[PDB]
């Protein structure tokens, strides 16, 4: 019943002239693994860019070595984009983006989708003028996301679908 | 409640919180709008006995005295048996039972204290049809593009073949109700799967001007087909059965939905295309907004959605069960402003199982048309636009009582007075109030023949 | 990662596998209806004229000379002055000698040695008629 201390929490350091990301959604060894080392490679020109994930399970041993490896420049927080509360934990409103990684390797192509797609209208509920990018699974959910208001190629919002990058 | 928005929006707001019981404290500074609507929240019903005083006047001189002296609104009475919604010309009898509008039972008792010191149904409450077919009523992409739907009721309907029914009679019925004429009955639009609306087309044979369209409401060309921008109301229904993986993505279908039409452009834009949407869970309602501060931890009336007349749920409606052991006839003033005048055996008659049947109209059937009907009207135009650039609420009150007989219950108003076309209810404004060349008000109409 | 950094990314991407999807061709198919054809007129057939990705062989043609023993630098800017093909990388067989596998070479150095039966990567210009 005590229990531990909740080893993840809190709102994120404000810092002067400091860029940070959101990344939501998928959050496993193998996605968080993948992302950092072609997110921070030596070949692409050094941004300072700080790395945030937001995840609602904590993580496992493994995931939170990878954590201490790179305590510098990311971080992780527990909690969901679905709640308020969170995003302003995170301060989206001050990221320079955001990220929705999606389960690739999922039983139901419609659930992933469904549920990713809620996350970018929980986001833009909480400020529109946020870019977002998210990994779609069919095409045909492409249209929802088109149709939300708040929703603008040209400021930046992307949609990379990969039925669609995968025929094509 | 949807049925009745769609004749009156915001009308379900005011119903909502005509039966939850706050306790509303007046605030020294906050958001002006907000003070206004909080001020309305803390209103309910009441009934009391009516003082002897009131014995041999009618109906119209009494409720008027009361709201300029006592200061409440007296919506109904009780003859003895029925209660009768603001009569016309019915005198106020002995120990009659009156119903009021008060923030608490206290001011409700100074009311006691007074003193100088084949068209329509059996029942002939709802109009009739011959049992259309549903075949009959399908209509396909382009024949519904080529005729003609203005003011007009889509009913934006979410179920898979095998979901439980929610009983679409509830929502068509109300707005097929005697009190309207023939020619201004709103035509009825269904969006959704042909095979679910196959095993409700049971009950929705004898309603006249029903039509049914097979499709997904959430595509952009079923919408344009029906011509959702020039609709009076938009209700956005969900059937399907709930699968508990998150809270948050329960009311997914029915956000999207909203948020399509909210940026579809015609050629007038879908912003200002009036809906009302069912939740099943409260907390989804933070994402049918986006011009407002959200909070998991707030109260479902106290939500900008709710209070303007967009958002509802049936949470609000655990408050009825209270309401209706303390007095019996406080439910039957629900179901008689809200379903259009369901009298008993009518249930009667539907519970036999062969449908709604009609019955030959006679004088004395043809005498239950004449009652009051819930409407909104507009201070922009007409022999009442007086009160709007600086008349007192109070005037407005006596004026339309004395002309038409009209009872008005409340109002609404934009949110910010310059933007935005959302419009806040306010229920029983006091007589002091000022009101606003743009404001609407929810008014009780006579029916008038011919 | 890519399209964080560079939208712009992404945008060749698209154009360059989907064969050209244009912004409101999105609009359009969101609609509901599928594709919808239309009339076309003197501005409408300009867009046909883009760059495609195509594959061709130096076995026998006017630029097999470069084949036998060629570098890869001469053919790119032959190819390109006389015909406008942007040579990419090479498709070369993984054993010279036997299979039938090629493997992909993506930008050859211009000092690289070619092959008679090494075909090429290029994006060709749209021709009429
Ligand atoms: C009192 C509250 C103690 C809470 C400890 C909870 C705990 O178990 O963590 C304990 C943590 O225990 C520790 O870290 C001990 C830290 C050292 C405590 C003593 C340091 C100070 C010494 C005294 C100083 C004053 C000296 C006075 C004399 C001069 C280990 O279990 P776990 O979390 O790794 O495993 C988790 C699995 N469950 C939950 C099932 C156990
Ligand atoms: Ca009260
Ligand atoms: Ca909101
Ligand atoms: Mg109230």
């Amino acid at each position: 019943l005590i229990g531990t201390r909740a080893k993840y929490g809190g709102t994120l350091k404000n810092e002067k002239g400091r860029r940070h990301i959101v990344v939501c959604g998928h959050i496993t060894y193998e996605s968080v693994s993948h992302f950092l080392k072609d997110f921070l490679h030596e070949d692409r020109e050094d941004v300072d860019v700080e790395v945030v994930f937001l995840h609602r399970k904590p993580p496992d041993l493994e995931l939170e070595g990878l954590f201490k490896r790179h305590f510098t420049t990311v971080e992780f927080f527990q909690g969901t984009i679905m709640n308020p509360i969170d995003l302003q934990r995170v301060k989206v409103h001050e990221a320079d983006a955001c990220l929705v990684l999606a389960n690739k390797y999922c039983q139901d192509p419609d659930a992933e989708d469904a549920a990713n797609i809620m996350r970018v209208i929980s986001i833009k509920n909480y400020s529109d003028d946020i870019r977002v990018i998210i990994q779609l699974m069919q095409y045909h959910n492409k249209a929802y996301l088109l149709n939300i208001p708040s929703w603008d190629w040209k400021q930046g919002d992307d949609v990379i679908c990969l039925a669609e990058l995968k025929l094509g | 409640f949807i049925a009745q928005s769609c004749l009156a929006p915001g009308f379900s707001t005011m119903m909502a919180n005509l039966f939850a019981m706050r306790s509303f404290k007046t605030s020294p500074d906050m958001q002006s709008w907000t003070n206004d609507y909080l001020r309305g929240t803390g209103m309910e019903m009441y009934t009391e006995t009516l003082s002897p005083t009131f014995i041999g006047i009618p109906f119209a001189q009494a409720t008027e005295l009361c709201f300029s002296k006592l200061k409440l609104l007296l919506l109904a009475i009780e003859i003895k048996s029925k209660i009768s919604i603001n009569p016309r010309g019915a005198k106020i009898q002995a120990n009659t039972q009156g119903f009021f509008i008060a923030q608490s039972a206290d001011e409700v008792k100074r009311a006691w204290f007074y003193c100088k010191a084949m068209k329509y149904d059996s029942t002939g409450m709802f109009h009739w049809s011959p049992a259309k077919s549903l075949e009959d009523c399908i209509l396909d992409r382009n024949q519904a593009a080529m005729t003609v739907l203005n003011g007009h009721v889509v009913v934006c309907l979410f179920a898979d073949p095998d979901s439980p029914l929610i009983g679409l009679r509830n929502l068509v019925m109300p707005l097929r109700a005697s009190n309207f004429h023939y020619h201004e009955l709103k035509h009825v639009v269904i969006v959704g799967s042909v095979d679910y609306i196959r095993r409700e087309w049971k009950m929705l044979q004898n309603l006249p001007k029903i039509s049914v369209l097979n499709g997904s409401p959430l595509s952009r060309a079923d919408l344009r087909a029906v011509n959702v921008n020039l609709c009076d109301m938009c209700c956005i229904l969900s059937a399907k059965v709930p699968s508990n993986d998150d809270p948050t993505l329960a009311d997914k279908e029915a956000i999207l939905a909203s948020l399509n039409i909210k940026a579809m452009t015609f050629d007038v834009y879908g912003a200002n295309v009036p809906m009302i949407t069912e939740l099943v869970n409260d907390g989804n309602v933070q994402f049918l907004d986006q011009d407002d501060d959200d909070d998991p931890d707030t109260e479902l009336y106290l939500t900008q959605p709710f209070a303007c007349g967009t958002a509802f749920a049936v949470s609000v409606l655990d408050s009825l069960m209270s309401t209706t052991y303390f007095n019996q006839n406080a439910l039957t003033l629900i179901r008689s402003l809200i379903t259009g005048g369901a009298t008993p055996e009518l249930e009667l008659i539907l519970a036999e199982g062969a449908g709604l049947r009609g019955g030959y109209s006679t004088v004395e059937s043809l005498s239950n048309r004449d009652r009051c009907r819930v409407g909104q009207i507009s201070l922009y135009d007409g022999p009442l636009a007086q009160f709007g650039e600086c008349g007192k609420y109070g005037d407005l009150f006596v004026a339309a009582l004395k002309s038409y007989g009209m009872l008005c219950i409340g109002l609404y108003r934009f949110r910010d007075t310059s933007a935005s076309s959302k419009r806040y209810v306010i229920t029983n404004p006091p007589d002091d109030f000022s009101l606003l060349p743009t404001d609407q008000v929810f008014v009780l109409m006579q029916f008038d023949p011919g």
